[PDB]
């Protein structure tokens, strides 16, 4: 029911590719700056890219991240099964002023 | 053969900032609590007369502003310097039309460089800013200004 | 070891309070602004409170206005997060992590590093 | 001997301009019909390699940027020529701190510098200006910026 | 010869409108902006009204509001002026004249030119 | 009744000085420029000072005028019968977003 919209969960073989979509109007997503969240199960969630395009020194090269208009899509190359976790976006609404975060995100591998 | 140095600055000279990686602050107190751009490894540059130098490697003790001392604005137990500007300073990211607008922005008071300085060589370049138009950073940022006239 | 815990967990009776104390080590306290995030179990991730680096600025949620209340103590580098009358939908591992970003209309947000989460169980 | 000709421009030089006697217009239609300063006996300055002349004496059929013609918005039948910008062109009151802000200060847009030509001896300069913060003229103005990329 | 006449006066009936039409000659129409001041006998300059330069914008003043109105056609270069309702207080001596200044916040006017003037004489 | 306020009259010796004040609030003289009009009787009024300390090609420079705060003063040098007339002040007010003119004076030789 977030503002910013996510696929419930998607999944791919091992080395593989995937995308995840994250919509939103324009007082978030398209005047604000998106950020994507990795929460492996048992830890504490990390950053893994900002400002929409980039990433925290650390996270690997095979994630990416890019803004289309009022939306913006996770980008993972090179699927593994360490890399299965939950992502979500994160961004501020204007309008709401306050921190709106991604419905969720699944990453699954079979 | 070498031309004036750095550390020299008169009123109306060109000045050209490179804030590799630069991030965001909510507050500086050189700049009275107000929100600013900040690099480690920024980079100064005179345009006038082509001389540059990284902000880290300048020290601060000996600039001089039309053979005067920079005014300098203790705050908080941290020493600053100020290179005042005729204008606003203007700053964009590097590279690309993504352009910035400092934080005074509706006003007619004219900006200003400060610069931090532990006396070894750790230097920060800060420029004024109201938001994070350009990304909470580390984000490249370039600008340029005018000097402007001594403190009064 | 910078780190930025969190304490004040436990089962609590339904209509209570609790002052979720953040101890803040490694870092300048007032040069960042401390979030307050909760994953109820089997949920995702749902932003809190926000607080200023000076605590001036006090920014909530929608669904946790008025039950919840932020204040900062940089004497002691500790943000405390005051809940209210906690419901059967905040049982959640509230983490609690430190941004440097900024609000203003073209906001961004850099919530850097996100603590292990304290564990608010209301229930009988 | 002779330095590269001010016709000559590339991204990212330092132009610098000054409008003598400039007053203030309600719109200007190369900006897309929005307030400007224009001057008559404007002197137009590349700092980096410190090439300048008056505008009213440059031919701007001529001017090149990176190799490449200006784009020209022939606007109710009188052609303007663009000089793009890195970033907002920064303009203030001369010989003062009073500064001037542009009419985009709240945006991300870049600025650039508008001429008008008779194709003789007349051309004005039109700098992208909010209101009359500088007055409503003649007031001296002068302005600064960083030439950006080729429209495309 | 520059000039910015206006035509329209004589003595009216009280209660009447009229059209004080304001020619404009010797300069550029939609590069200026016209006001409209009247002296009353005996008195000091009132302003009156403005136009923009194309007409998109019509300023007033407190006391014609309502019972004035301002009107731009750019293609006969003419500004027209619609008094309504005349009363006692603007039997005035309307000057009309051109102006290239600004509005916003630091607004600055340069009112140059002004008419010989129109003169009202509403009496029986 | 106007906003900007004036002395009602002035007098001096031929070849004198004197100067006309005018104040105002911040919404009208404190953030807008203010500006002078001469109105010899029998012709329309002039522009002899522009811009809080300008003046128009043809004005004399014995006409002079400053901004002090949220006030301005007018400034006549060698007085003469023929600058003998009506002047007045004349500025934005952004408050009330209407042209408000100078109360008048007008200045006599004795």
């Amino acid at each position: 029911q977030s503002v910013l919209t996510q696929p419930p969960s998607v999944s791919a073989a091992p080395g593989q590719m995937v995308t995840i979509s994250c919509s939103g109007s324009s007082s978030n997503i398209g005047n604000n700056y998106v950020s994507w969240y990795q929460h492996l199960p048992g830890t504490a969630p990390k950053l893994l890219i900002y400002d929409n395009n980039k990433r925290p020194s650390g996270i690997p090269d095979r994630f990416s991240g890019s803004k289309s208009g009022t939306s913006v899509t996770l980008g993972i190359t090179g699927l593994q099964t360490g890399d299965e976790a939950d992502y979500y976006c994160g961004t501020w609404d204007s309008s709401l002023s306050a921190v709106v975060f991604g419905g969720g995100t699944k990453l699954t591998v079979l | 053969a070498p031309a004036r140095p750095i550390t020299n600055w008169r009123s109306g000279d060109v000045v050209w900032v490179t804030l590799p990686s630069a991030e965001y602050a909510q507050s500086q107190s050189a700049m009275g609590s107000h929100p600013a751009y900040w690099s480690e490894e920024a980079t100064i540059i005179n345009v006038a007369t082509g001389q540059r130098a990284a902000v880290s490697s300048i020290k601060w003790d000996q600039v001089t502003l039309n053979g005067k001392a920079l005014h300098k604005e203790t705050h908080s137990g941290l020493v600053y310097y100020q290179l005042p500007l005729m204008g606003k300073i203007n700053f964009w990211q590097q590279g690309t039309t993504k352009a910035g607008y400092t934080y005074n922005y509706n006003t007619t008071d004219s900006d200003s460089l400060w610069v931090w300085w532990d006396g070894g060589s750790k230097a920060y370049l800060y420029i004024s800013t109201y938001t994070t138009m350009l990304g909470a950073g580390p984000v490249n940022i370039t600008g340029l200004g005018a000097v402007g006239p001594n403190p009064v | 070891q910078v780190q930025l815990v969190e304490s004040g967990g436990g089962v609590v009776q339904p209509g209570r309070s609790l002052r979720l104390s953040c101890a803040a080590s490694g870092f300048t306290f007032r040069s960042y602004a401390i979030h307050w995030v909760r994953q109820a179990p089997g949920k995702g991730l749902e932003w809190v409170a926000l607080i200023s680096y000076d605590g001036s600025n006090g920014y909530y949620a929608d669904s946790v206005k008025g039950r919840f209340t932020i204040s900062r103590d940089n004497s002691k580098n500790t943000v405390y997060l005051q809940v209210n009358t906690l419901r059967a939908e905040d049982t959640a591992l509230y983490y609690c992590a430190r941004d440097r970003g900024s609000i203003v209309e073209p906001a961004a947000l850099y919530i850097d590093y996100w603590g292990q989460g304290t564990l608010v169980t209301v229930s009988s």
